[PDB]
Order: structure tokens, then sequence, then C-alpha cells
């Protein structure tokens, strides 16, 4: 049911420039790195899989996070309470029955408070001002599996996969727009898969050509081909299971030769 | 934080939280206030709220009801709305002995559609489209109102809450659990309520899911694979359903004309992938002449 589509991919290129988070900010947080909010990411990841939460919901949870460090300063014992109420906040927003509070203070071992807890939901709905429907890297890839020709659930779930990846690394990935990410990931995920490459029918819809999306698709063959070494192993481990087609133990292509 | 607002009146309580009227007394304006009891140590901010917040900030549109502002303490949250003179439902019920005016009922239509296909291309899906959440002001503007249980969509959509939409005004995909509903389901909403303008009464009052399956049914016909594929594979789709015949749709709305009932019945259509979208029925001949005569109260 096209009618919409279009409208609804033009609406969300406008409100990711308008979501995006400060592309520099972690050089300005005193007391937290890239390497940290990668932990944490690593852990939103597995509290979403003893939730069985939607991948959307740490997407947006994750969007959240970096939209608050961008213009709030946190001590690092105070990281996981921000990345907690996100989770919280993303849960409610996107989720059929989201976990329950107690949950949340819960998985995060008593480390916080229930109190501290919703204490930071409000503070970060003051900080981001309510808006919340912010768009992802995932929402983006959706609407592209539908030019696939035929559809391969293999090449969508290791798109996901990789764009999943994504979230963990602010950098590189911070200076990058969801759409380009996903349009690296779904180009990839394509190529590893069926040796196609980015259809010529999603250049019309998106402007996107592989040039433009070669800097991202470089950083993203880097840490594909180097995901089995990262510190961080979450996404790997979900995409080992049959729910996303074993995936991650696909293998990366070499070269893309673009 | 509420100090420049002066309470008048109880409006009333919808999805969720209570609705007042208020005056600003400092500007002047009137508005309406839905508060929003909070705590602490429960659930905190209530995801409906969450949701209608975040929604109604990026809907900016005339058939629309406005978000002022939200005043949000340790405690409550305040929205704060333009204020709205009635609802559809109170101003069908006052029109009731005389009944609305053509003209009336097309501008109305009109302009629902085009606040929906609105939230339709923001990617937002309504959810209980009904006569109480669609207000209107003495200047005859109409606006979709009570965005508690709205939520934004995905393309293509995945499975969302099965528990949606006031019964009546329900669509037989959500009926018949389909995993997966669109927004379709808001045409089938509002074109239970182009009916209802016309003859006054809910097209289809039933009294639980089964009873509004059949009602239903015995207006349009009991489907079958020919007039929507797949039907029969529905999850609570029963081969002992009864087969009722199709009624001619001049039977269905007495007084409406061939332009009206050609779009009726398209908002009626049981496959949702050709029921009509809203931003395809604003082009509908129906509307060739429509207009903006305003209501009253
Ligand atoms: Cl007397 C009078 C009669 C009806 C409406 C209103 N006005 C009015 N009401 C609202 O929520 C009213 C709400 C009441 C319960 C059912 C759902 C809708 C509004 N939300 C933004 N603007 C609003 N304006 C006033």
């Amino acid at each position: 049911v096209p009618d919409y589509h279009e409208d609804i991919h033009t609406y969300l290129r406008e409100m990711e420039v308008k979501c995006k988070p400060k592309v520099g900010y972690m050089k300005k947080q005193p007391d937290i790195t890239n390497s940290m909010r990668a932990i944490l990411v690593d852990w939103l990841v597995e509290v979403g899989e003893e939730y069985k939460l939607q991948n959307e919901t740490l997407h947006l949870a994750v969007n959240y996070i970096d939209r608050f460090l961008s213009s709030m300063s946190v001590l690092r014992g105070k990281l996981q309470l921000v990345g907690t109420a996100a989770m919280l906040l993303a849960s409610k927003f996107e989720e059929i029955y989201p976990p329950e509070v107690a949950e949340f203070v819960y998985i995060t071992d008593d480390t916080y408070t229930k109190k501290q807890v919703l204490r930071m939901e409000h503070l970060v709905l003051k900080v981001l001002t309510f808006d919340l429907a912010a768009p992802t890297v995932n929402q983006f890839l959706t609407q592209y599996f539908l030019h696939q020709q035929p559809a391969n659930c293999k090449v969508e779930s290791l798109a996901m996969f990789l764009g999943e990846l994504s979230l963990i690394d602010a950098d590189p990935y911070l200076k990058y727009l969801p759409s380009v990410i996903a349009g690296a990931a779904f180009h990839l995920a394509l190529y590893t898969v069926t040796g196609q490459s980015w259809p010529e029918s999603l250049i019309r819809k998106t402007g996107y050509t592989l040039e433009s999306l070669k800097p991202c698709l470089m950083d993203l063959h880097q840490t594909y081909l180097k995901a089995p070494q990262h510190a961080q192993q979450s996404i790997r481990e979900k995409y080992k299971n049959s729910k996303y087609h074993g995936v991650s133990l696909l293998n990366p292509p070499e070269t893309l030769n673009l | 934080s509420m100090e420049n607002f002066q309470k008048v009146e109880k409006i009333g309580e919808g999805t969720y939280g209570v609705v007042y009227k208020a005056r600003n007394k400092l500007t002047g304006e009137v508005v309406a206030l839905k508060k929003i009891r909070l705590d602490t140590e429960t659930e905190g901010v209530p995801s409906t709220a969450i949701r209608e917040i975040s929604l109604l900030k990026e809907l900016n549109h005339p058939n629309i009801v406005k978000l002022l502002d939200v005043i949000h303490t340790e405690n409550k949250l305040y929205l704060v709305f333009e204020f709205l003179h009635q609802d559809l439902k109170k101003f069908m019920d006052a029109s009731a002995l005389t009944g609305i005016p053509l003209p009336l009922i097309k501008s109305y239509l009109f302009q629902l559609l085009q606040g929906l296909a609105f939230c339709h291309s923001h990617r937002v899906l309504h959810r209980d489209l009904k006569p109480q959440n669609l207000l209107i002001n003495t200047e005859g503007a109409i606006k979709l109102a009570d965005f508690g249980l709205a939520r934004a969509f995905g393309v293509p959509v995945r499975t969302y809450t099965h528990e949606v939409v006031t019964l009546w005004y329900r669509a037989p995909e959500i009926l018949l659990g389909c995993k997966y509903y669109s927004t379709a389901v808001d045409i089938w909403s509002l074109g239970c309520i182009f009916a209802e303008m016309v003859t006054r009464r809910a097209l289809f009052p039933g009294d639980s899911e089964i009873d509004q399956l059949f009602r239903i049914f015995r207006t349009l016909g009991t489907p079958d694979e020919v007039v929507w594929p797949g039907v029969t594979s529905m999850p609570d789709y029963k081969p002992s359903f009864p087969k009722w015949a199709r009624q001619d749709f001049s039977k269905v709305v007495p007084p409406l004309d061939e332009d009206g009932r050609s779009l009726l019945s398209q908002m009626l259509h049981y496959d949702p992938n050709k029921r009509i979208s809203a931003k395809a029925a604003l082009a509908h001949p129906f509307f060739q002449d429509v207009t903006k005569p305003v209501p009253h109260l």
C-alpha cells in the first residue's frame, strides 16, 4: 500500500537531519569516552535480547542517548542510568508490551533505584523536548528491502546486522545520517550474499549512488571484516540465531571492488 | 507553572487524563488543558502521553488539534491545546430532528480526509476515529483530536497492538485477527462516520466482536476469496460464518446521491489494499462542489 511510501520517505529524510546528534560531542564529555558508549550500547543489545524487544526500539534508545549526551555532560557512573531511561522511553514509544519499570531497575542489578530511573526518564524527556519519533537506520532499511528482486531473507537480516554494528561505534558512525548507513548496509549485505549492487531503483528513490555511499561503505566494510575481534560481541551473538538466519557467521567479502 | 491559566469547567475524559476548558489570563486565549497525573514509582510517563506529545508536535495542520504547550512538572503533566467548541457526536445529537445539511457533511468529510492524509503521510496512524474525538468550532472547521491511541508506523508495517479502535468503528481486518493492519483502518472508521453523519445513527453498532462482524457482513455481504483474497485464512475467520448477500448501497444510506455512494463504498471496501486512501479520496467527484458552511451550537 504505496500511496504514502514516498511522502513518508521524504519526511523521514527531513526529520533525520533535525534528529541528528552532534557529531563531535564525545570530545566535550569530560568523563566518558567512545569505548564507554560502546560498552553501554552492547549492553542495551543484551537487554533487547533478554526482553525480546524490537530492533527499532534499540535504534531509538541509542538515538535518544546520543542526542542527550550531545547537550548534557554525564559522569561515567551515571551513563547506564541515562541508557536505562532511554531504553524505557523507547520501549514505551515503540513496543506493544514494554517491560515494566521494575524490570528495567532489576536489569541494572540494582545499580540504580526505581526513583532515579523515573527521575532520569523525565530529565531525558525534557532534554529531548519530548521529540521521540526519530528516524532510524532500521526504518530506512525496511523501505529499502522493498526494492529487492526477489526478496532475500539473508540479505535483510545481514543488512540489519551491519546497521546494528554501526550503533556501537560513535567513531566513525556518528558522522553519517541514518539513511546513508542503511544504504551502505543494504549494499554491503546484498553484495555479500548475492553479488548484486545497490539497485538503480534506489538511486531514483534516495538520490544516493555508490560514489556517495562510498565513505560510509568503506567504514562499514572494515567494521564487518573486524567484527570477530571487536571488544563488543553481543550483536554477533544475537545474529547467530535462526530468527536472523544465522547471518553473523556469513563470511564478509574481502574487497568491494568499487 | 499553571499560574497564567484560569480553569473554567471540566470538558471530559478521553483515552487518558482529564480535559478542562481554561483561559489564559494574560492573552485572553481560551484553551483545553489535558491534565496527566504522573506520580513516580509506578510506570512514570504513560506511553500514551509519550506518543501523543511527540506525534502532535510534528502534526501541524488545520484539521488536527494543535498542541500549544506541555507543562511538565515533577508531579503532573499538562497538555495545552487550542480550544474547540463541541464534538461531532453532540452536534449530530443536536441536529437529529433536522439533520445535517449536505454541504456541511461534505465539508466535514473533506476536512477529515485532509487531516487524515496529513497524518498518514507523516507515518501516523490515529486508531480511534469516532464522532466524540472529532471536534468542531463555530467557523466550520472540524479537527481530529485525542491522539492517545495513535502511533508512528513503519514502511512496511510490522504487527502493532490488537486492541485498537472503538468497536463500532473497527475495521474488519482488525476483527478478523490480521497480523498486519495499516492506514486503511482509519479510512474504514471515517467511512462509518460519513454514513453516520447522513443517517445520524451508527452504521454498525455491535455489542461484541462477532456481533460487529455479522452487522458488517449483513450490510456489505459476507466476504469471500473473490472480494478479499486471503480472507478465508484469516485467524478469526470461520467457515461456519453465515453467508449474507451484499446489500445495494442505495439502501445502506438512502439519502446519499450517486457520488456519495461511490465514495462511501470505496471507504468500506473489505480488502484494505483496495480501500481508498485519504489522499485519493480528496479528488473524488463527491467533493467537486465542496464549500465550507460553519456548524452551530
Ligand atoms: Cl464544550 C466542549 C465539548 C467538546 C470539546 C471541547 N473542546 C475541546 N476538547 C478537547 O478534548 C476533549 C475530549 C473530551 C473527551 C472525548 C475526547 C475529546 C480538545 N483537545 C484539543 N482541543 C480540544 N477542545 C469543548
